[PDB]
């Protein structure tokens, strides 16, 4: 636009929280579908919603991560990395059921003279192997939810061989997308991509997508966020450069069913 | 000018 | 800007009447009116939810 | 439309009854008052009731000016261990106990204070020499306001406070001021505390004061003597009378039934038994 | 009615719960104010406020206590004995400002050969007095606020005489409303009383009320319950009769705004 | 000659007014009416030369 | 006579 509008510049408002950008590379809503609140027609369970609006709908910052020459990758999943969100989470725990839809902000600054490009794709239902060769779907509902820590990709699958006490997480092996598919058809997923010269950041706008209008957030997660290195991470002659990640993601359209006292997981 | 209650 | 209004009157010796101006622009300063208004007692005497007919049962 | 001046309802004659209307009986378990009138349970004539309810309004009950302070000051050479005594004052309506009786027979109040300033002085010594007509200086310091430390500092210039200068044997010097609290209304009882006590921070530093909102509420009002000093001492008295002006209250209470222990509810051991001997079946 | 509706039988409810009673004595409504949400011309905080709605307005039920011959009489302190309920709780301490209505249910049910009366007062700014005769305004946060277990009132004032460690707590004395003014009195507040031939409950519906229109509910509390003996618990010819006093609140139209970290008060 | 103006009711007990009447032929010897006019920071806080529109870029 | 604002 002729009064400065443009694609790369761009502010995002939730309750008390604003997100500015200056180098976008405009932003994504997965499947073109807004998150919505779940319609009367849809509905499922009977009982009186609650909808905590402002109080969980707005940009939480997990733990900023590190991205070096050797990083293979980064996971989480949704709802289990805002667990321990503000209100989010104390909502989450407190009913049965609950759905939510979500603007996830991924940061990444670097230099003209840096260069590296981040593929970050959401991906619906994102199950990842495990690490065991004797056994199979056996990663431990303790592993399979890291919280806002993540989990990390890597590029060497490596079975678990002690069978007397089996470390039951993951191996999510990064050219095969953690899942036995191949990270270059990643991008049929909602999806964008850092690529340094031209972005600082990626934003995507997620719908609360499941089989379901509404389910149990603490036991399944509906997205999972992918980050991995596309084109790895490069400075100068600089032998080790690093710079940071950070993921800001915001709750939207959240309503929760079926109030009781709250649920305390094993968690370790 | 005036008022009357 | 005159404000006139009527006297009670008590004892004796037609409406008597007694004259107001304000002096000042702020309405701390002026005096007070006395004419004031009254209400019924029921938010502290009848506080309860369904109304009361006292010659009906109080409960029923 | 029903005024405080107004007359109250006449009673209207009733006769003899026998019916299934029960007015006398009742249930106070509900919480409220039966709202009987004598031709409920007795016979009634025809009166034509002249009474009015006008002395007992809010405005008409709290009409009158209170002493709430008297603040000393004198005229003195200020001499190396003794300065000119001027006069500090938080101010408040509980020093005194009368007006703070009224005023607490309700939880919330709100209204336009007129402050009125009784001055009076006598000499302390018994030297006939004498002293001229004082001017005296009553400054209004409201909070974060400079207070003074001495009878002549540059506080008493005062350009942006209100002061008065009040001339000895002159009439009492009065002013108003508009309703000046931070909340909607003035709050007689405030069950609170101004801090939160948190967990990660010393006990110390967590701690205020049982039902104390804003430290320094409304200010303070410094008054001094104006006149250099005499050779003899005069002393002065200013005694402060406050009326509350166009008056609202909400929320009834019981008045306090045990003598005042301080500015909060506490009570005094030794003070704790109002009423008197009295044998159930004598009048 | 001829349809049979008493003024004794009742059914309240409010989110996933229900109260019933076939032994009330009518309800109250203080002041003859039904709660409401805070209006936009009297409204305050300008952020967007978080109203929990059937999340947190809801009858929580609180510890039973005991009555017997002995017993001098309870108080309770609002929002105060609800600071620990779900996600009310939650709301509340995440929160700067707060304000809240309540449905405030007392229960206490005998037999035909009982005898005994309660009153139970709800009092807007029920500032209590202190142990102390060497000191005034000094009860301690953590006394002055019990949570759910409540306080107790005294038939006697007893000062503490420890200057070096003070005890910092209330000395409330029954008669004397805990306050220096006369129980007899007491009625003037929003009452009911419980009088077991009668009634077995109080309802009392309360307003917010306060000077503002929102406020610290961490730092103030707005309404206290008082219940005290007005007639002593008697039974056939025992000497130690006892029944049991239960109190259910729940909070009604309640908005909080300041959202930030949780706080974390020092209770003990 | 008397003026009739309205007072800002702050604390309540129709428009209450208060009178004014100059006693004195020079202006300066009047009271202040405290009837003042407001207006728009812009001379300081927005003193450029082209319209700033806050939802624009501030620089492009 | 009367001004009024
Ligand atoms: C030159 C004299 C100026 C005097 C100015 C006095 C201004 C301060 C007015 C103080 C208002 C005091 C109101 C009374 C007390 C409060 O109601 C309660 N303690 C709670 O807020
Ligand atoms: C309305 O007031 C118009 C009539 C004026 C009548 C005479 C006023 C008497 C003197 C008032 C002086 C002004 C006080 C500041
Ligand atoms: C306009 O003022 C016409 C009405 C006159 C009203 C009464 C004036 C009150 C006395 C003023 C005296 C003159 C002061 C120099």
């Amino acid at each position: 636009e002729a009064c400065g509008y443009s694609d790369r510049v761009l502010q995002l408002t939730l309750g008390n929280s604003t997100i500015t950008t200056q180098e976008a590379a405009n932003s994504v809503v997965a499947y073109g579908r807004w998150p919505e609140y779940l319609r009367d027609s849809e509905a499922n369970p009977v009982d009186q919603p609650t909808e905590p609006d402002v109080a969980a709908c707005r940009f939480y910052t997990l733990d900023t991560v590190s991205w070096t020459k050797e990083s293979r990758g980064w996971w989480w999943k949704l709802p289990d990395a805002l667990r321990d969100m503000g209100l989010f989470g104390q909502n989450m725990y407190y009913h049965y059921l609950g759905r939510s839809g979500y603007t996830v902000h991924v940061q990444c600054n670097a230099s003209k003279f840096h260069q590296g490009a981040l593929g970050v794709f959401a991906v619906p239902e994102m199950c990842l192997a495990g690490d065991s060769n004797t056994t199979t779907m056996h990663t431990s509902y303790q592993n399979a939810n890291p919280g806002e820590k993540g989990g990390t990709f890597t590029g060497t699958f490596t079975p678990d061989n002690n069978q007397t006490s089996p470390a039951r997480r993951f191996c999510p092996v990064d050219y095969l997308l953690g899942n036995g598919t191949l990270l270059g058809n990643a991008f049929v997923f909602p999806h964008q991509i850092i690529n340094l010269r031209t972005n600082n950041c990626a934003t995507l706008v997620l719908p609360y997508v499941n089989s379901l209008s509404i389910d149990s957030m603490v036991k399944h997660n509906n997205w999972g966020i992918a980050i991995l290195p596309l084109a790895p991470l490069n400075f100068a002659s600089e032998s080790s450069p690093e710079i940071p990640i950070t993921l800001t993601i915001a709750p939207m359209c959240c309503e929760f069913n079926g109030l009781r006292n709250i649920t305390l997981p094993r968690l370790q | 000018g005036s008022s009357s209650t | 800007g005159a404000q006139v209004s009527s006297q009670k009157v008590g004892a004796h010796e037609s409406t008597i009447n007694y004259t107001t101006i304000n002096y000042y622009r702020d309405s701390a300063s002026n005096a007070a009116s006395k004419q004031d208004f009254s209400q019924d007692p029921s938010k502290f005497t009848e506080p309860i939810k369904d109304v009361l007919i006292k010659t009906a049962p109080m409960l029923n | 439309a029903a005024t405080s001046r107004d007359a109250l309802p006449n009673t209207e004659a009733s006769g003899p009854t026998h019916s299934k209307e029960i007015p006398a009986l009742t249930a106070v378990e509900t919480g409220a008052t039966n709202p009987l009138v004598p031709s409920d349970t007795v016979q009634t004539r025809h009166v034509v009731q002249h009474r009015s309810r006008s002395e007992s309004s809010i405005e008409s009950f709290f009409a009158r000016g209170a002493c709430v302070t008297i603040m000393t000051v004198d005229n003195s050479a200020s001499t190396t261990n003794k300065d000119k005594l001027f006069a500090v004052w938080k101010i408040t309506y509980k020093d005194t106990v009368q007006l703070r009786r009224k005023l607490e027979f309700f939880t919330y109040s709100r209204f336009d204070m007129e402050l009125t300033f009784v001055v009076t002085a006598n000499f302390t010594e018994t030297n006939n020499g004498h002293a001229l007509n004082q001017v005296y200086q009553i400054m209004y310091i409201p909070p974060g306001a400079p207070v003074p430390e001495k009878w002549d500092d540059y506080t008493w210039q005062t350009s942006s406070n209100p002061s008065i200068f009040y001339t000895y044997g002159t009439a009492p010097a009065r002013i108003s001021v508009p309703y000046v609290g931070i909340s909607n209304a003035y709050s007689h009882f405030y069950d609170g505390f101004s801090k939160v006590p948190l967990k990660d921070q010393s006990a110390a530093l967590g701690d205020s004061l049982y039902g104390a909102a804003s430290l320094n509420d409304f200010g303070i009002l410094a008054v001094r003597v104006v006149n250099d000093h005499n050779p003899t001492k005069v002393t002065s008295k200013i005694r402060v009378y406050l009326k509350p002006k166009h008056i609202r209250v909400w929320c009834p209470r019981p008045p306090r039934a045990v003598a005042y222990y301080g500015p909060g509810v506490d009570y005094k051991d030794g003070t704790l038994t109002p009423l008197s001997t009295k044998d159930l079946t004598t009048y």
